[PDB]
RNA sequence: AUUA
């Protein structure tokens, strides 16, 4: 038994743009985690097609960070709605840990395609 | 300095190890032998190779 | 009465099959052995004690016992279709064992089992426990190791101090005959990485899910994602192997012209000192996938740490 | 692994 995060973790809100300063109201569910330390976001969602960039606002508010993403990867979704696509991303430099965190909590609690 | 100089012209920058200079480019070579089984296998005869 | 005879020609597959009871009916059987558990509540690096395994060893044309055997377990019934859809998707890898699926009565009610095919008797987990807390008052299972591969010989542990370093340096001889598994189970275990990547699936490594073959199994804590986007996690497997890597000097053969250990010593010009592709060429081929920047000059780190790390 |  080597279990990958059992106790599971919380929460999706904020931003997005393609071109640093172009994250306008919000354009993510980005997604999880609140540390011990204070909130840094592990996985990004999109329900549009193609970005490249990201701004999410904590604590301060005065330091809120142009996140650099990555390419994305795509799939479909069975929530109650249907038909439902986003476009995956990650916060770039994210080790395989979290990537496996985030995937297995968001494909085990909530039912996807 | 002609062996030097021919060994140094062949390196891509003019930067060689240390260590293979005297196996290159010496004159004189010192052998100590412990006993006589080692010296019969290293420098047996007048000639050897090394 | 059946039973015994009857689930051992069913374990009994459709290959050759000359299969012998490893002290058992039709009941489990109970060893001590290492793993490496993260469940929420307890973790560690220890030695506990298996309970649901019945085990067949396998003969061969003069009837002398081989060093295969037949691993069947039984369990829940949710567990069964998890396992069979998960290798059904892994299942054309080279370096996975071979699965059989089937479900056999004990009582009025019918329970299913799944057989591994060809393991060995240890796994690699157990190695490394062996080496890294070694205690010559009580060794046997290092012993069995190095004679069932041909490294020593049984009179080799009648002398005294033959585990020491200072004396009797023969030891390290005796050590550098595993150095070729090791390598072979490093390479299954980059295969098994880039198949479970292609096929998605998220899974964490570990020593004990792997003989000393380089077979893979136990797929039980896998999950499945979309096709292209798997995720292995690696570093409690690399961690823990890493000081065996030099104890056994795995890595001789890439000494030599084409990998071979039948072959003469690559040639060397001897006006050569940067060797730094030649570093990077086995990082990529033995740690592909080590999630971390690896610096083959130490002059491009970013503090101590990565100094360690990459030194 | 002692969750089978
Ligand atoms: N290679 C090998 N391992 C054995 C044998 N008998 C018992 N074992 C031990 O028992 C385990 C049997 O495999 P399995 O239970 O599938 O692996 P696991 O790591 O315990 N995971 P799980 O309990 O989720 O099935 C191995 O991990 C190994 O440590 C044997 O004959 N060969
Ligand atoms: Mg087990
Ligand atoms: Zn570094």
């Amino acid at each position: 038994n080597n279990e990958l995060s059992p106790v599971a973790l919380r929460q999706m809100s904020c931003a997005a743009g393609t071109t640093q300063t172009a994250c306008t109201d919000d354009n993510a569910l980005a997604y999880y985690n609140t540390t011990k330390g204070g909130r840094f976001v592990l996985a990004l969602l999109s329900d549009l097609q193609d970005l490249k960039w990201a701004r999410f606002p904590k604590s301060d508010g005065t330091g809120t960070i142009y996140t650099e993403l990555e390419p994305p990867c795509r799939f479909v979704t069975d929530t109650p709605k249907g038909p439902k696509v986003k476009y995956l991303y990650f916060i770039k430099g994210l080790n395989n840990l979290n990537r496996g965190m985030v995937l297995g909590s968001l494909a085990a609690t909530v039912r996807l395609q | 300095n002609d062996a030097l100089n021919n060994i140094i012209n062949n390196a891509r920058d003019g930067c060689v190890p240390l260590n293979i200079i005297p196996l290159t480019t010496a004159a004189k070579l010192m052998v100590v032998i412990p006993d006589y089984n080692t010296y019969k296998n290293t420098c047996d005869g007048t000639t050897f190779t090394y | 009465s059946a039973d015994a005879q009857s689930f051992l020609n069913r374990v009994c597959g459709v290959s050759a099959a000359r299969l012998t009871p490893c002290g058992t009916g039709t009941s489990t059987d109970v060893v001590y052995r290492a793993f490496d558990i993260y469940n929420d509540k307890v973790a560690g690096f220890a030695k506990f004690l298996k309970t649901n395994c019945c085990r067949f060893q396998e003969k061969d044309e003069d009837d002398n016992l081989i060093d295969s055997y037949f691993v069947v377990k039984r369990h829940t019934f949710s567990n069964y279709q998890h396992e069979e859809t998960i290798y059904n998707l892994l299942k054309d890898c080279p370096a996975v064992a071979k699965h059989d699926f089937f479900k056999f009565r004990i009582d009025g009610d019918m329970v299913p089992h799944i057989s591994r095919q060809r393991l060995t008797k240890y796994t690699m987990a157990d190695l490394v426990y062996a080496l890294r807390h070694f205690d010559e008052g009580n060794c046997d299972t290092l012993k069995e190791i190095l004679v069932t591969y041909n490294c020593c010989d049984d009179d080799y542990f009648n002398k005294k101090d033959w585990y020491d370093f200072v004396e009797n340096p023969d030891i390290l001889r005796v050590y550098a005959n595993l150095g070729e598994r090791v390598r072979q189970a490093l390479l299954k275990t980059v295969q098994f990485c880039d198949a479970m990547r292609n096929a998605g699936i998220v899974g964490v490594l570990t020593l004990d899910n792997q003989d000393l073959n380089g077979n893979w199994y136990d797929f039980g804590d896998f999950i499945q994602t979309t096709p292209g986007s798997g995720v292995p996690v690696v570093d409690s497997y690399y961690s823990l192997l890493m000081p065996i890597l030099t104890l056994t000097r795995a890595l001789t053969a890439e000494s030599h012209v084409d990998t071979d250990l039948t072959k003469p010593y690559i040639k060397w010009d001897l006006l050569k000192y940067d060797f730094t592709e030649e570093r990077l060429k086995l990082f990529d081929r033995y740690f592909k996938y080590w999630d971390q920047t690896y610096h083959p000059n130490c002059v491009n780190c970013l503090d101590d740490r990565c100094i360690l790390h990459c030194a």
